[PDB]
């Protein structure tokens, strides 16, 4: 069908991935306002309500049933490109979509190598902390 | 909404 | 990174498939012209020169310096709707791209049950033949 | 050119 690592970018792949989720009709979070969005749903014990852009990789929590999925977005992550994409996705030039495509593990990246670098600093201190000690 |  | 099974919509993947091809410069089927037309090269031991179009999988060999392999593809095979096909690729919508993807999956199935009959009719031959030894 |  469609090869199983690009689905995130249709919105249908994106609603589906809504398995609980609180807010429904009457609330303005709803799973397709949170798709159009970008957001997918990846939910644990500590937080079952966290949704992450599959874009920019942003990870949002603590949803309000008033909360706009866009505004949110937008003021969180100005620099996802995905909130500048105004075209669906069939209408997305191969070329559109590979530079998408480009830029987002790209961003899967920059994510992951924001994390190291936290991981890193975090093991740093607990090292310097130690020789103190010993000082 | 918060950011982790 | 491309997905495999699509590769072959890439006309360099297609070209990249030429290897000891006999038809280089001065020839009129060279690879990129191969490519160009469709072509990927599959040789096998009694065929070394064999060339299947990815898109309607028709294949043909006995080829020579001044062959137009798009002439010889429109020649053998005139529906392939690959020819049809003006716009580059990345000039391609994803809807357009869906599409003909969908028909060389049809194309595809057309082709193993062509192979399939050929191969039925083979073995009837083997055992009416068998059946007249033994009247 | 020539079918297989
Ligand atoms: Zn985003
Ligand atoms: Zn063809």
């Amino acid at each position: 069908t469609l090869p199983p690592a690009w689905q995130p970018f249709l919105k249908d792949h994106r609603i589906s991935t809504f398995k609980n989720w609180p807010f429904l009709e009457g609330c303005a979070c709803t799973p397709e306002r949170m798709a159009e969005a970008g957001f997918i749903h990846c939910p644990t014990e500590n937080e079952p309500d966290l949704a992450q852009c599959f874009f920019c990789f942003k990870e949002l929590e603590g949803w309000e049933p008033d909360d706009d999925p866009i505004e949110e977005h937008k003021k969180h992550s100005s620099g996802c490109a995905f909130l500048s994409v105004k075209k669906q996705f069939e209408e997305l030039t191969l070329g559109e979509f590979l530079k998408l495509d480009r830029e987002r593990a790209k961003n899967k990246i920059a994510k992951e190598t924001n994390n190291k670098k936290k991981e890193f600093e975090e093991t740093a201190k607990k090292v310097r902390r130690a020789i103190e000690q010993l000082a | 909404a918060r950011t982790k």
